[PDB]
């Protein structure tokens, strides 16, 4: 009676109950939160364990023998293990960071400082990359002398199998391949196996920020060399991200940041480094964030991650279908099974800012409006546009606590903006 | 609410769109307001502002504010244009300002109750400011 | 009680804000004296973060919907609170993940910007924490600048004379990066003397230990940069602050690149946002910033001046009682520059054993080891009159601590001297 | 007296001097990493083929790391490198809370309770993880 093939009405109702923000009203209308691709809402039971930790079991970690230091170090190392188990990795391959953005910057610098990414080598990324997986490579190419090349996208922003094989032909042996696991604009889940086997000798990095929150990722079976994501897009706390790297590669890397915890021996003239993974965590980490990320993983697992994945699939399809029925909307991305999570679109005659504004103020609906931290992809979309393209986009994106009813409200709102609003 | 008749009218106004070929000053506005684009084109003669044109995609608040800013500075001087923008800025940041200098830039007053639309209003002015060193 | 600063009732309300203090270890109340590593958290501040996370949370700056607006306002207001706390302009306050990151930011960006080049010297001190030592030393290999040290005496003290004599050998260091207060010796450093002696250098202060208990006015001190960490001042983990003079910040290459810090991006080129956003790459620790703001409000409502005095009073008491022990070696200045903490060793007992018993049998929490200052340990070694274990125990006080806490420490140490006799 | 971790066995072996020193002209010398917060062990071996004749050590340490070291030495004197690296693995296994062989360990079993102190395990293992690296 809530129109899920995945969850029964009771268990679904228990899930929405975990998210107190869903009880906010904006001018009389309940919150319809469709901005999950920027960040997600937080689960009460997960936040309460985080606050329990801060107030009762908190202290700095690793380098003391007292009761609270012991408890916190254990909690923190178990969070590392939960994240490891979540990706099918070993815990010495899991590195906590401040977020996706940091993880990528970590990798450009460290790969260059370690002599893996040498001057004149090529880094291959796609045209649909988020600024986090573009701006570092572009800018630092100028300090370390490597080159940046692009797997091109089509008019709707799609990355086709043919574009990938075509780029193999022009650029057969890129030292590094850095690719999104799923675009935050087009919703396209990238064909990572095809990319891995096509560039079998590249150091392959996957930006998993949109992918990890709703789809099982097994880092061994994908055989990615590096994978990054952010806790805040998977119900988790802010300030916390993850960098998986293969043990054999991580062993070869110059640390990115230096300081306490990550050293072994320090003299005035010399430094040596700690073992993995501590070598890559300089200074006090986001201790409570990592612990919270662990409890967040536990929460999702208590629901069943396969159910979350199927529920988001089912919402994704529905959103796509309803958006496609509208004659006054231009939609971006593939119209196929690779499209998940989010739909970017424009309303004919109306700037995204006004679309998103009116959806919030008049219908309580939350959506992003703008570049979505992908300026260069905006120019690719502009060339395929059949309207007066504003160099930006509206974006609605779904997650666990959303419903088909959420999406129908989006639809009502957009028809209202179309009809009125000269 | 935020979308008065005054604002919608000025968003639609077409009198100031364009390039000025061989303009004295071309100032591209910065991405300080997502994909609201304003590139201002100026003609001068000393301190007077004879003409001003602008190009760019933008939301109704940004387009209106640009067209209104342009109306109120055409034929007016560089020096007074900068105090007019300080007062347009002060109006939004909840400060003292007074109406006198602004004239009908006062109709954008309610925009301040929408903290995320403030950028849309200010973009043109912030770009007028950088353009007038 | 036994405070010249807080009445019995006022102090008692303060202690009850920290639930951690209600915990017991083998029958004894927690005596938390490891504040120099991190501090316990206040219930009111955490409840406010909970509320934020659960009812006002979204990502910031780039959206127009209700929650994005509340969260963006909250975040920027937190920046303003930190600015007012340091007497800086808000555009001069960058949020980071910690002091450590802030220092790495500076080394990398000062080198990438051309300020810290092959032929240039960074002057730091022998008492520096690894976070203000290891980046300079390691990155010297990659960028070719020199590292020089202001020297400490047998007890770890940086004297005025040492500072002036270094000025004779090292007249024009391009960068000076010094701690505002040592996390091992407790020495509050003479920042004003440092600033005037090296008037032409870019001056960085590692304020991680100083800012939590002494008001810092960055304009009056005239530092070029200051860093500190929220978790040392009752705040959330994963959040730090870098302050920089506006005119210097404007000239710096960003350290980290990504969303938010850009202005224009194409496939081939990139331009940068304005201060401070230019130095905040990607989604920051939003909730951390907001909680650091609520933390500062909490401290200001107690009165930061009272915090500073209460810490002074406890330190003087700690120092007095530890100096009366015939079986202990104390490091550091043992004068009015000595604050917050005492490093020491028990004659013939290794620091791990001292801290273990202190914890297990007295509920007293302390650190034991190098305290992230390994090279300082060799300096203290040369001045040791005992058999020096290349480590020390460290006890450190803060707001919610009392003289009775220090007394339990003293008792513990007497028990420990007998145990290994 | 009454105690918690500092058992009568641990206190006795912490005070042992028998193995304190270096060997002049040594067939092996391995310095321990500082993964134990300023406990130090440097091990000096004499071998005589594939067996182990004499061991000695220096370093400032902990009651627990010192005791662990003394007992480690006393049980690998007169044993093969593999008749020692397997104690090591059991020693480690005990400490990390995994199954292990009681008889291989002999009186090392007296360190069992130390498994209950997450932050003191490093102190126990230091000499063992150093002996591991010293023999590969
Ligand atoms: C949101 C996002 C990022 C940035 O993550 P931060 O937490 O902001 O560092 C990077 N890549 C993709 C694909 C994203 O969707
Ligand atoms: C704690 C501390 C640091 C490092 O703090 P993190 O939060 O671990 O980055 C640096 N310097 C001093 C003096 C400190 O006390
Ligand atoms: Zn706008
Ligand atoms: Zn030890």
């Amino acid at each position: 009676h809530m129109r899920s093939t995945v969850f029964s009405d009771e268990e679904f109702s228990n899930i929405l109950n975990d998210f107190p923000a869903l009880k906010r009203n904006i001018n009389g209308k309940r919150l319809v939160y469709l901005d999950n691709a920027a960040s997600t809402l937080k689960c009460k039971s997960v936040i309460e364990k985080m606050t329990d930790f801060y107030l009762y079991h908190y202290s700095n970690i690793h380098r003391a023998v007292h009761t609270l230091a012991s408890e916190a170090t254990v909690a923190y190392e178990q969070a590392r293990e939960k994240v490891a188990n979540f990706l099918n990795a070993s815990s010495e391959e899991i590195i906590f960071t401040s977020g996706t953005t940091m993880g990528i910057n970590f990798l450009v610098n460290s790969l260059a400082k370690s002599g893996i990414l040498k001057t004149e080598d090529t880094v291959l990324i796609s045209q649909v990359e988020h600024h986090a997986n573009l701006v570092p490579w572009v800018r630092l190419s100028k300090f370390y002398g490597f080159k940046v090349a692009y797997i091109t996208a089509d008019e709707k922003g799609v990355i086709t199998n043919e574009s990938i094989l075509k780029t193999k032909e022009s650029i057969p042996n890129p030292k590094v391949v850095s690719i999104t696991g799923q675009s935050n604009v087009t919703g396209q889940e990238m064909p990572i196996e095809l990319i891995r086997e096509t560039f079998k000798n590249a150091t392959l990095i996957v930006d998993g920020a949109q992918l990890v929150p709703h789809k099982k990722v097994d880092v061994k079976k994908l055989d990615v060399d590096f994978l990054v994501f952010s806790g805040h897009k998977i119900l988790g706390p802010t300030g916390i991200g993850v960098l998986y790297g293969k043990k054999a590669l991580l062993e070869q890397l110059e640390p990115f940041l230096y300081g306490g915890e990550m050293i072994d021996k320090v003299t005035f003239e010399d430094v040596t480094f700690n073992v993995l993974p501590y070598r890559f965590e300089a200074g006090t980490q986001h201790i409570t964030g990592a612990v919270g990320l662990g409890y967040t993983i536990d929460y999702l697992e208590s629901i069943g991650f396969e159910k979350v994945e199927k529920h988001v699939e089912e919402l994704s399809n529905y959103l796509l279908e309803k958006m496609m029925e509208l004659d006054f909307v231009e939609v971006y991305g593939p119209i196929d099974s690779s499209h998940k999570s989010l739909v970017s679109f424009n309303v004919k005659g109306v700037h995204p800012h006004d679309v998103s504004h009116i959806l919030d103020e008049n219908f309580g609906v939350a959506t992003r409006s703008g570049h979505h931290c992908a300026q260069p992809l905006m120019g690719v979309l502009a060339k395929g546009s059949k309207i007066d393209f504003p160099n930006s986009t509206v974006r609605a994106s779904v997650y666990l606590y959303n419903t088909k009813e959420d999406i129908d409200v989006l639809i009502e709102g957009l028809k209202y903006i179309r009809r009125w609003f000269e | 609410m935020i979308y008065s008749e005054f604002i919608m009218d000025y968003s639609k106004l077409k009198k100031f769109h364009g390039k000025i070929e061989n303009a004295h000053k071309v100032e591209e506005g910065k991405n300080l307001s997502c994909g609201d684009e304003v590139t201002l084109y100026f003609l001068f003669d000393g301190d007077k502002i004879v003409d001003v044109k602008f190009e760019g995609h933008g939301c109704a608040i940004s387009q209106a504010s640009t067209n209104v800013m342009i109306e109120q500075i055409i034929g007016k001087t560089k020096q007074e244009a900068l105090e007019m923008m300080k007062n347009a800025e002060n109006m939004m940041l909840g400060k003292e300002f007074d109406e006198n200098v602004l004239g009908p830039i006062i109709n954008f007053y309610d925009v301040k109750n929408y903290p995320m639309r403030v950028k849309c209003f200010l973009l043109p002015w912030k770009t007028l400011e950088i353009a007038l060193k």
